[PDB]
């Protein structure tokens, strides 16, 4: 007996060679391989396969190769591949990617993916499953930002802040041991993974280091606290000892130095360059040249992503508002014109497409949108396909290469940069089960279900008073993973090794899973998955024109984006 | 008023429908959530009017046509479901393929 | 009697900043090709290497401008600025690592500035 | 170089001699003194002063005179003065009021107000900063009342109740050891300071005292439980032993005695007389005479504040509704007419202005508005200025004396009355950092940011999905201080000495900061800041006319108030 | 806008009144929460208009009559209470037996 | 509908604008939150209509004039900011000194 492919895909999700459109973009992903055995697909429901003695094993206890959770028939989109598989979760971690069910009667069952008495089932047939997004540029300003992030598939927030204090409203900084302690305690109630950055400023080591020992997961150098050669230097000396990452927002004003001076202070050490294009901050006009260097892990923030017809007008005014600049003061106008540049924003689209900018991030509530990192990643990829064509590396007419390049920007690469990719950032065996299901029609726009540590934390679901969960209003809602003490077991607080060794979690009564930051200082651009290009980026100081390999990088702004007015009520 | 949780939530559907209706009236092709809101509120108001579940399953397919909505919206909406208080208590209405 | 809620009714008179401190006017040139903007409270001798001025005249001083404001030098722009004296303990640490102690140690500051290429050490 | 005053005030907030209008009132406050050194003002942002090596010190560790938080350029309005200063906070407490920054380079830096690596910054330039309001007449009826209170700048709720039980709906009482224990546990989740009152009723000591030992912070005598000479006496005997305050709502009915009988039972002991005007309750018609006595700490509740054209109609009916009175039953009509009196309500405005009524409070949800204590204080002061002129004590044309008299009514005086002014009630060094920032245009109407224990707990802030926090909708929202375990460190549960000594917090697993009630029994009217007047208040039993020093106290009701329809959506 | 908690809540009363008014306009006899919403919003809008508490106590008894509502609704509503910002600040209005 | 957090919140701005518009239509001078609501909803609806950020920065200064609002309201509103989904995605509009 044979099933035609249309009907097969309708029932089980797509299989090898089938393509799926990402939302209303022109991007198509193709199933590269499939772990199933045709005819022995797992599924759950009335008269379906996962029933006792059948696809559910009735013999084994939980410890004996049985899963806590099986996601059936997932289309995985990950730096590791675009492929079809069942995903098995146990003890909050991904333990198997392969083929689930019952070895009694089924062929091809991955040995530790037994569906047993202990196993919950999520049907992922017809869904795209990705890792949870890793946002490494978060200002903790308004707790209401967490659901905004979850709704667009973000599961880890790295950054700083104490709420809507001016230091925090400008900078991803939780300063000093006491503010750090307070925010670690606050984090106990946030249903998302978190890592906190201390103030990467000082001219003596001890004031900086005591933040790491207090429980910070990294540091942020920001021009608003003095992004001087000294503060750069001391922060990196601390980071090298402590094995945490340093993020930088450099001296836009070129007050104590130009880009070359900042690079000299860095002195070849590893650093994460935030909003590397520079509208979000940095040496005017040439900061984006940082992204050519091997010791730089470069991210963009999201409002410049991608270059559109309203981008410049919007940013010029956003900057004037935020800095209380006056239109009739020439120094203010000159500053803004030196910072908001179509030449560098247009090149930023292309540098993403080329794998020269490795990461996306938000800048949530300081100069960026908490719920649009994933959204704008895909809008960028779509615009680049339209303007530059399928990349040369593509096979068939799929956009798989571009899809792996771009999914890496908000999943694995930020995780590697921050020293947390042992726990999060990809769908791989041995990593925490932070998983996002998407209906293809909503892909990158609104997540269906967000799984945190193996329990659903957030979902688009309907009327709680109804007979079934699908009647209106369907809205994003916090789920049982966020309730009671389950919020502790389904989320990770990432901390420095020294704070962990010194017993900070016990001192503060932290009940969340504690994640160790490590392996941050021994990496570089080459370690950025699918986005590992080093090159000399030249930015003309007069014209702001950007060249790579002697070619001007330019593209047009677009009037319309996908993943926009078809979907949003406002 | 003694509003229960569902009554509070469902006010927001009426509001979203009022918004969408104003957008339609000024000539816009409606998007996915606008279309869903209009049809959902229509069902709920129909129940309030005392129509039957069967009447609303039929009528819900004629509230918006494809020329009322953006490209792809008809195919995005497989069905619209709403529960409301009929004269004979709460019932579920599902409108299948509301926009052809 | 139109009411503007929360409005000020300021007193008469003017506020003199940095009162009683020595003021010094110096010429400064941005020899670089990118703009340099300098805040009110940076130890003036420690500004960007590519600003050319008599570096000695920046020691123990900062711009005599309202707190929190800045002076801007476009590429190739030369202009005069007015400096005032630093206060408190008159010590500077960090920034460009030219001082790291008392601002009285002019010879050491200038030696370091010269060796690192801060323009205008005479 | 000189800056004109208009521009100076725009940049740094006002300085000495400058005046600021309070919201849309006719009240003006004048800066009395300024701790700054002109030219060395602290500020935070791009190219601003608080940067490493500059206004931020790069050398000192947190312990070495460095702050956790600096509020820059605050205009403080407090019983202690109306003046301009930086405010330094550390370990959740106000540790310095003066001039913050870096002694390396700045003149006039208060020695323990160093801005260092550990320091967060809130910009208070152009804001008025007050202590958090202390509401001592709270019925705990509906948890949704807490945000209502925070939004109008209240930070401590003293009172009682178990929710919408009739005892609690009438009286500020959490009765008995078990209800007290339960409500101490509930308090763990309320983002505001709390103290709980037991039932001040009984004819034996032990039933009353066991409430104090269980964790009550005071007692409430209320006529609905029998405000008899015995219950008065036993409650005060308990209070004198326990060092807690007693609040009284006296026998309106004059059933067991007239005012003189209640005073005889009090027998010169200290007591807090609630809603002393009497519309809210008490010996008809002459209860307000309590406010003349030296052992009485007199407060008003808020619906009579100030006397307006709708006040009487509204109250007469409010009373009929609440007591289920019938308009055609003469005893009911006579009772209401004996209790709701324009003569005493009009005099109450004046007694406030004279410093004879020392305190404001709400009566939240029983006969008063949880979010209008601060609001109505200022509306009262404004009406009194309009009707009685600037007070004689004023200098220049400022309203500073009246402003200090009135701010005292809802900050320091209730704190002193309840035995908690060592912790809260004013902006002073050594007190808990409960601070409210106000835009002058919204002063007394809607708080900008409410700081609790040194972390923002509540703020008027906008779209959590936006690039910056100011886009619409700007609404009051709970901030990170209320989330997770940070709610424990940013709030205080006030308790009796005996309950603390007996280990109640450990027995109940209370994690909040524990505040000790003390020094309640050794105070009197003379200890009420700016509101210390004792005098013979005569209330005519026939006409209800109020006389002080032989003069009838009367004023007209007003048709319009400031801080009303310009601001509120409903 | 600086919305406080009450301002946010009270928007929902206006909305429920708008809903009920549309139901009345298409000929339906109104139910208990609809009737309460209409009268409550009327009071709040009256305060905004600058009417007195006494005027609204009177007018609130003439907004809906028994023929406007379902059987038993007049007897279910003993009173309707609302607080709103008058020109002289927040006041409570109670309308007693609004529908005879 | 798949409402996200911002979509839910922003419905309330539309509602507050509808309320304010009814108050204006019956002759009231509008207050601070009413004025902000009207201009904010105007921006959001403009984005939905497909206007540019620059058009809305201009138009937002002509939605209400000083005779439409109470004394002091023009000077209370330094700017009004709103984010909405334009044809090219979410953008921020700031209307500076909307009411002279
Ligand atoms: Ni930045
Ligand atoms: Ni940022
Ligand atoms: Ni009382
Ligand atoms: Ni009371
Ligand atoms: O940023
Ligand atoms: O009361």
């Amino acid at each position: 007996m044979k099933i035609n492919r249309q009907q097969y895909a309708e029932s089980y999700g797509p299989t090898v060679g089938d393509e799926v459109r990402l939302a209303d973009t022109d991007l198509w992903i193709e199933v590269e391989k499939d772990y199933t055995t045709y005819g022995d697909e797992v599924n759950f429901g009335g008269g379906k396969v996962l029933r006792e003695g059948m696809g559910e094993n009735g013999t084994y206890t939980r410890t004996e190769n049985v899963l806590d959770l099986l996601l059936t028939n997932a289309l995985i989109l990950d730096y590791t591949g675009i492929y079809k598989a069942d995903i098995g979760v146990k003890d909050g971690y991904i333990v198997g990617i392969g083929k689930g069910g019952n070895p009694d009667i089924m062929d091809g069952v991955t040995p530790n993916m037994i569906v047993g008495t202990a196993t919950e089932v999520i049907a992922a047939e017809g869904k795209i499953v990705t890792a949870g997004g890793i946002d490494t540029h978060v200002h903790f300003i308004n707790p209401d930002q967490v659901d905004v992030a979850l709704a667009n598939g973000i599961t880890t927030l790295f950054g700083g802040g104490t709420g809507p204090a001016e230091g925090s409203k400008a900078t991803t900084v939780t300063p000093g041991p006491w503010n750090i302690e307070k925010m670690l305690k606050s984090t106990e109630g946030l249903p998302i993974n978190v890592g906190i950055l201390g103030k990467g400023h000082g001219s003596s080591i001890a004031p900086i280091m005591e933040q790491i020992d207090a429980g910070a997961a990294g540091l942020k150098i920001h021009e608003d606290w003095g992004a001087t050669p000294a503060s750069i230097d001391r922060s990196l000396t601390v980071a090298d000892e402590a094995d945490v990452q340093v993020a930088i927002h450099s001296d836009t004003l070129n007050e104590a130095g130009f880009l070359e001076d900042t690079l000299r202070a860095i002195n070849g050490r590893v650093i994460h360059s935030f909003h590397v294009e520079g509208a979000g901050g940095g040496h005017a006009p040439d900061i984006m040249a940082m992204a050519g260097h091997p010791n730089v892990l470069p991210s963009s923030t999201n409002p410049t992503r991608p270059f559109t017809v309203n981008t410049i007008d919007e940013h010029l005014d956003m900057l004037m508002v935020c800095h209380h600049l006056k239109q009739n003061i020439p120094e203010d106008v000159a500053f803004a014109d030196s910072r908001i540049r179509p030449e560098t924003i247009a090149a930023e689209d292309i540098l993403h497409d080329l794998g020269i900018i490795s990461m996306m991030s938000t800048d949530a509530l300081a100069m960026g949108r908490a719920g649009e990192m994933v959204l704008r990643t895909w809008q960028t990829a779509d615009k680049m396909k339209k303007q530059r064509g399928p990349l040369a590396e593509e096979k068939n007419g799929s956009d798989n290469f571009r899809l792996k390049r771009y999914v890496s920007k908000y999943t694995i690469n930020p995780a590697i940069a921050q020293g947390i990719a042992h726990e999060v950032g990809s769908i791989e065996e041995g990593k925490f089960a932070d998983l996002v299901l998407w209906e293809p029609k909503f892909f990158g726009v609104k997540a269906d279900r967000v799984i945190k540590g193996g329990i659903i934390a957030y979902a688009q679901i309907g009327d709680p008073s109804a007979s079934i969960p699908t009647p209106q209003p369907v809205m994003g809602r916090r789920m049982y993973g966020t309730v009671g003490d389950l919020i502790h077991d389904t989320n990770i607080t990432f901390m420095s090794k020294s704070s962990i060794q010194q017993g900070v979690p016990a001192k503060l009564g932290l009940k969340r899973r504690i994640g160790t930051v490590k392996n941050c200082r021994n990496i570089g651009k080459k370690d950025m998955k699918w986005n590992d290009v080093t090159t000399d980026i030249d930015i003309n100081p007069e014209t702001y024109e950007v060249k790579v390999d002697g070619e001007v990088l330019t593209c047009e702004p677009v009037k319309e984006l996908p993943m926009a007015q078809r979907y949003f009520l406002f | 008023m003694h509003l229960n949780p569902a009554e509070k939530e469902k006010l927001q559907i009426f509001l979203a429908s009022e918004l969408l209706l104003r957008r339609k009236a000024r000539g816009l092709k409606l998007n996915y959530p606008e279309a869903v809101a209009i049809i959902t509120s229509f069902i709920m108001e129909g129940a309030r009017d005392g129509k039957t579940v069967a009447m609303l399953m039929e009528e819900g397919k004629h509230v918006l046509t494809r020329d009322d909505v953006m490209e792809g919206v008809p195919e995005m909406i497989d069905d619209i479901q709403a529960e409301a208080t009929f004269p004979d208590g709460t019932k579920l209405v599902t409108v299948h393929n509301p926009i052809s | 009697n139109y009411i503007v809620p929360g409005e000020y009714r300021v007193a008469e008179g003017e506020i003199e900043i940095n009162a009683g401190r020595e003021k010094t006017t110096i010429r400064v040139s941005n020899t670089g090709d990118r703009p340099i903007q300098v805040g009110s409270h940076i130890h003036f001798v420690e500004v960007n290497k590519e600003l050319l001025f008599d570096r000695a005249e920046g020691i123990g001083r900062r711009l005599n401008i309202p707190s929190g404001t800045a002076a801007r030098f476009e590429p190739g722009e030369e202009m005069e600025v007015e400096l005032t004296e630093l206060g408190g303990n008159r010590e500077v640490f960090g920034i460009s690592d030219l001082t790291n102690g008392s601002v009285d140690n002019k010879e050491l500051i200038l030696q370091r500035a010269k060796e690192l290429g801060y323009k205008g050490v005479e």
